């Protein structure tokens, strides 16, 4: 998250913190997510996509830190990795971005809610905020598109929607976004989402509840002038997700 | 560059 400000989990009690684990043991971050009911978590597609299996990846919920332990997490394997069979990438655009996880502990349990832990609202079909509309986004991304480390805290920060028509103008992204994408920023292009932050959520409040509209995507470079943060479009998915889940 | 992106995390050209 470029700017915003830091925040815990309590704020953003959904959020889930992806790692993978190497090759001579080793973990390192890989993407965040959100859970959408206790056994699902849901994710970006290109997260997973070069190192599909499984068993390679570790989830946490309740987490506040990147590495270190916080209180009241809880630490899942991978029971399932479901990616988009219609996925795609170009230069860019990567369409159908969307990936579920299904969690499930050493012990074969699933989320146990609690202050630290809960569940994000899908949206109703087809039902988006209007363009301007605030919407928050929340990860353990880069700070700063130069910079090498990932920040040890988690963030978040707002962006406003901005319309189809307005994102496809060719100084913003012309063809590369889709109808199944959203496009957020800040009117100043100072904060963003940014590396590390995807597969992470884009809420917003609709029908006076806080809903997972998008899921943070793709984008060139970050908090950068013309150029949004694209988020998969949650809300045009949702038989995928029903019948996945 | 491009891996330093949203799109391109966990990527083994990057």
């Amino acid at each position: 998250i470029i700017g915003g400000e830091f925040t815990t989990i309590e704020n953003q009690p959904w959020f889930a913190a992806i790692y993978r684990r190497h090759r001579g043991g080793s973990v390192t971050y890989v993407c965040g997510g959100s859970l959408i009911s206790p056994c699902w978590v849901i994710s970006a597609t290109h997260c997973f996509i070069d190192y599909p299996k499984k068993e390679d990846y570790i989830v946490y919920l309740g987490r506040s830190r990147l590495n270190s332990n916080t209180q009241g997490e809880m630490k899942f394997e991978v029971e399932n990795l479901i990616l988009h069979k219609d996925y795609s990438a170009d230069t860019l655009a990567h369409h159908n971005d969307i990936a579920l996880l299904k969690i499930r502990s050493k012990e074969g349990r699933c989320a146990q809610p609690s202050r630290t832990i809960q569940t994000i609202a899908l949206p109703s079909m087809y039902n988006d905020p209007q363009f301007g509309t605030s919407c928050e986004i929340t990860g353990f991304g880069k700070e700063q598109s130069t910079d090498y480390l990932y920040p040890e805290q988690l963030k978040m920060t707002v962006v406003k929607l901005i319309s189809h028509r307005e994102c496809q103008q060719p100084h913003y992204y012309g063809s590369e976004v889709t109808t199944k994408m959203l496009c957020a920023a800040d009117p100043q292009w100072k904060t963003d989402s940014c590396q590390g932050d995807s597969g992470g959520p884009l809420v917003c409040s609709l029908q006076g509840r806080m809903t997972l509209t998008g899921i943070v995507s793709w984008g060139r470079g970050c908090a950068l002038k013309d150029k949004p943060g694209v988020y998969t479009r949650v809300s045009h998915f949702l038989p995928w997700i029903r019948s996945h889940t | 560059g491009a891996c330093s992106w949203r799109g391109l995390e966990n990527h083994a050209a990057c």
